[PDB]
RNA sequence: UGCCUGGCGGCCGUAGCGCGGUGGUCCCACCUGACCCCAUGCCGAACUCAGAAGUGAAACGCCGUAGCGCCGAUGGUAGUGUGGGGUCUCCCCAUGCGAGAGUAGGGAACUGCCAGGCA
RNA sequence: GAAGGUUGGCUAAUCCUGGUCGGACAUCAGGAGGUUAGUGCAAUGGCAUAAGCCAGCUUGACUGCGAGCGUGACGGCGCGA
RNA sequence: CGAAAGCUAUUUAGGUAGCGCCUCGUGAAUUCAUCUCCGGGGGUAGAGCACUGUUUCGGCAAGGGGGUCAUCCCGACUUACC
């Protein structure tokens, strides 16, 4: 990886000392990236997930996960265990790789970007985000796009409280407004 | 008229009435309408002595119905012939054994509650006592 | 019951048979599972025929 | 009437109890599911049936974690 | 949880061997050291026990932790074992998976004798 | 200021408390301390009449066992189901 | 990772409009050429009235 | 022979939660790295392997502490076998058995084998 | 013909918080909870060592017998090392 | 000496069959019964309300059904309210 770099050079000194943290392993670490695809429109199509599920696998490098309705709901014609959805789990240097992506080339993509929420925090940490186009990657082509899908994305952090996961994700100039 | 708004099933055993009450005392106001006697209560009796002590109390103060009639009672029409099953549900009881509070009532004079308590006995098939909230 | 009895004929030629049902709809492949054959004594094929 | 059906009773319960000398394969309980556990000596059958494997004297007990009833046979 | 998982996992065997009345070698692994106990039918008494954090063994090796070290542990239970009489043991993996150093460590104690 | 007569009970259980109550007495219970709890026995009217007033249940009240004064308050009260009655009484050492 | 079932994943190249050039690891094939990067955006960098509206055209 | 720790058990809440504190020489844990043995219906997360720079943050252990859970008398009450009785839809008497609930209170487990570190 | 055998693994309902389309309710993340889920089909008794969920390999859904026992007036039916 | 009017099956139900209960004979174990002590399973009486349901009161009330306002999306705004 690129940024563990630089989070085990400075971010993890800036936090200690902003938080009068006893133990390097009292500072929030990022452990996961989960990217995922609700791609219910699969019920019409099969076709629709395979082509989200490559979409993801551009974006992010590894296969994803076909992910199955849990189960049956009458209010999206879904039984238990039809597919409507995809979900990639990173860790380590991929999830790394894949947030200095996001950050420096992807943010910048998205149409009237004006910043990313920073009241987007679960309440333990962790944080959300949604891209409403893909083509905000270049990973993806836009000559070919098929169709415009969108998908989510949450880091997981060891943050206790979203006052730590903003400092955390703010140390590497997470674009929050 | 009280009934329960549902129930598992829709017919009861008979069963028999025996033994003393569980809720003896005044638990929520400080006069209480007690059974002496055994028997059922009707919901339509029950009915009948709630209208009774609320109109003597000019609906002043408040009144609590202890019992709640959860039994029901079947009967077989007219005219027919025994056997060919069990009869229909007619009406919903409470089974009241000696001690049993069946009403309380707060916020009026002794007096007042003492009357209107009597004129409520009037409408039930089992002898009462009144009866004061102690300290234990 | 729409289920139908079969059975399971012999590899061995001993014309040694089991009996089974099936739900032919569903599953029409012919139907073959290694058997105990007791006139030759061994484990041996037996194959789906009719009753 | 809707009703007018039950099923033959299944004869279930206890078939020698406590401290009862038994043989080899004699039924100790006939049951529905592990109401009572097979102990030591004691086998469980595909309906639950628990029997003695060994000669010897019906033990109940309880024991584990979760308080269970469990039926042994002590060897004589 | 790792260790309460792990547990689960090891108990369905466990029982087995209790109520067969079986001897247990029964192995213990860590990321720096690996252990094994041969525990008598009524499971609170030990009869022979080996490990990486004895010096007789860990001063022979390198590395505690390694399959080196498991195969050394599961020779030194054996041939203790093999002196008491021991003979006929069952195999408790302890819910850790058969494989790595556990197996190192069981076909160690095979080939020294031990019987499973 | 309440003090109560009483007396150690001879005999315990159904037969006998149901017989001290058909002869206007009612049997009750000191507990309380490392010594062991005392089986008495009271006159049914006197104690009725005290326990009237609701200074019977908050006061430390003194039971005279053979002379012996033993302070304690009153704990719980078994009341007859409907008549004006008592039927027992638990007492705890003060 | 598995064997043979993920994209190929080899590092790239990406030169921004204002010279940033961040060597990269991503599934695209080709190289990468962007408009704008986190480092030349209007918001990272903090670059994102009716008495003055009606003064401006009356002067008096 | 004492303190700590690991494993396997006895026992199955007086033993479990909560709250607070506390420990890293050893042990344990997290941890480090991974083309490899092996693994991911994707992901070295788990499982696995090769290790020992860092840390007791988390977990875990231990210590303390009743807000709970849990245990729990004595006495009375309920029921009840046998005999007898009444005003007999229900009760009472003699005798034997005698709860449940609640009250006082108890309570922050106890313990065997083996191994390791310190004294 | 696996929804059977076995080996290895796994653990539910519901609610709350955050998140593209996406809504009361889909998929993702975290937390609460602790089986209030699940069981091919009634109800009951069971079930975490799961009997509940997933996967690999498979045919023991074997053939001859059977100490002993349960349950039936009997014909019979059942459990079994 | 001494029943039965029961169980099971039956075109069976006021018949009949096997079993149960009577009688006569033969054979055989402390074979059987009562009491005392010991070892057992239990879920009835009673009780209770964690569970499945039912029930009333108080507190805190997700919240909804009706009238205000505001009104494009909104918001405020009461409840006899429930
Ligand atoms: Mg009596
Ligand atoms: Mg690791
Ligand atoms: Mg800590
Ligand atoms: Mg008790
Ligand atoms: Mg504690
Ligand atoms: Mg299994
Ligand atoms: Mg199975
Ligand atoms: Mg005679
Ligand atoms: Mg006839
Ligand atoms: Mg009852």
């Amino acid at each position: 990886a690129k940024l563990h770099d630089y989070y085990k050079d400075e971010v993890v000194k800036k936090l200690m000392t902003e938080f009068n943290y006893n133990s390097v392993m009292q500072v929030p670490r990022v452990e996961k990236i989960t990217l995922n695809m609700g791609v219910g429109e699969a019920i019409a199509d099969k076709k629709l997930l395979d082509n989200a599920a490559a979409d993801l696998a551009a974006i992010s490098g590894q296969k994803p996960l076909i992910t199955k309705a849990r189960k049956s709901v009458a209010g999206f014609k879904i039984r238990q265990g039809y597919p409507i959805g995809c979900k990639v789990t990173l860790r380590g240097e991929r999830m790394w790789e894949f947030f200095e992506r996001l950050i420096t080339i992807a943010v910048p993509r998205i149409r009237d970007f004006r910043g990313l929420s920073a009241k987007s925090f679960d309440g333990r940490g962790n944080y959300s985000m949604g891209v409403r186009e893909q083509i905000i990657f270049p990973e993806i082509d836009y000559d070919k796009v098929d169709r415009v899908r969108g998908l989510d994305i949450t880091i997981t952090t060891t943050a206790k409280s979203d006052e730590e996961g903003r400092a955390l994700l703010a140390a590497f100039d997470f674009p929050f407004r | 008229m009280l009934q329960p708004k549902r129930t598992k099933f829709r017919k009861m055993h008979k069963g028999r009435n025996r033994g003393l009450a569980q809720g003896t005392d005044v638990s929520f106001g400080s006069f209480g309408l007690k059974a002496v006697g055994r028997g059922r209560l009707t919901a339509r009796q029950i009915e009948a002595a709630r209208r009774a002590m609320t109109r003597a109390v000019k609906r002043q103060g408040k009144i609590w119905i202890r019992v709640f009639p959860d039994k029901p009672i079947t009967e077989k029409p007219l005219a027919v012939r025994m056997g060919k099953g069990k009869g229909n549900v007619e009406y919903w009881v409470a089974l009241i054994q000696p001690g049993k509070v069946l009403y309380e009532m707060d916020g009026v004079p002794e007096e007042l509650a003492r009357e209107a308590f009597k004129l409520a006995a009037a409408k039930l098939p089992i002898k009462t006592t009144f009866v004061t909230k102690t300290v234990m | 019951g729409i289920r139908e009895k079969i059975k399971l004929v012999s590899s061995a030629g001993t014309g040694h048979f089991y009996t089974t049902t099936k739900n032919k709809r569903t599953k029409p492949e012919k139907l073959e599972l290694k058997k105990f054959d007791p006139v030759v004594r061994q484990h041996v094929i037996y194959k789906e025929a009719k009753i | 009437t809707r009703n007018g059906r039950d099923s033959e009773a299944k004869r279930l319960g206890v078939k020698r109890f406590g401290g009862e000398s038994v043989l080899a394969g004699s039924i100790i309980v006939r049951q529905r599911g592990t109401k009572f556990h097979a102990g030591a000596n004691v086998g469980c059958g595909r309906d639950h049936t628990l029997f003695a494997k060994a000669d010897g004297k019906v033990k109940f007990e309880v024991k584990g974690p979760k308080n269970r009833k469990f039926i042994s046979i002590e060897a004589e | 949880d790792k260790k309460s998982a792990r547990i689960r996992r090891a108990t369905r065997a466990r029982r087995k061997l209790q109520e067969l009345g079986a001897t247990r070698l029964v192995v213990h692994r860590t990321p720096r050291h690996i252990y094994a106990q041969v525990i008598a039918p009524n499971g609170s008494e030990v009869l022979v026990a080996a490990s990486t954090v004895e010096k007789a063994i860990a001063e022979q090796l390198k590395y505690t932790g390694n399959k080196d070290a498991a195969a050394a542990v599961g020779k030194a239970v054996a041939e203790r074992a093999l002196e008491k009489g021991i003979k006929d043991v069952s195999f408790d993996r302890s819910g850790f998976q058969y494989h790595g150093r556990v197996q190192a460590l069981a076909d160690a104690a095979r080939e020294a004798g031990l019987q499973f | 200021m309440f003090t109560i007569n009483a007396e150690v009970r001879k005999e315990q259980g159904k037969g006998a408390s149901r017989r001290l109550r058909a002869a206007n007495k009612f049997p009750a219970i000191i507990y309380g301390g490392k010594e062991a709890p005392l089986a008495i026995e009271l006159d049914h009217d006197k104690v009725m009449n005290m326990q009237a007033k609701a200074e019977f249940y908050s006061e430390v009240l003194t039971i005279v066992v053979d002379g012996k004064e033993i302070k304690v308050k009153a704990q719980d009260v078994q009341r007859h189901p409907y008549k004006p009655k008592l039927q027992h009484i638990d007492f705890v050492r003060a | 990772m598995k064997k043979d079932i993920h994209p190929k994943y080899e590092e790239i190249t990406a030169s921004c409009s204002c010279g940033n050039v961040m060597k990269i690891r991503s599934t695209v094939g080709h190289d990468l050429n962007l408009d704008v990067c986190s480092k030349c955006h209007p918001f990272f960098t903090g670059k994102q009235g009716r008495v003055d509206r009606f003064n401006k055209r009356f002067n008096i």
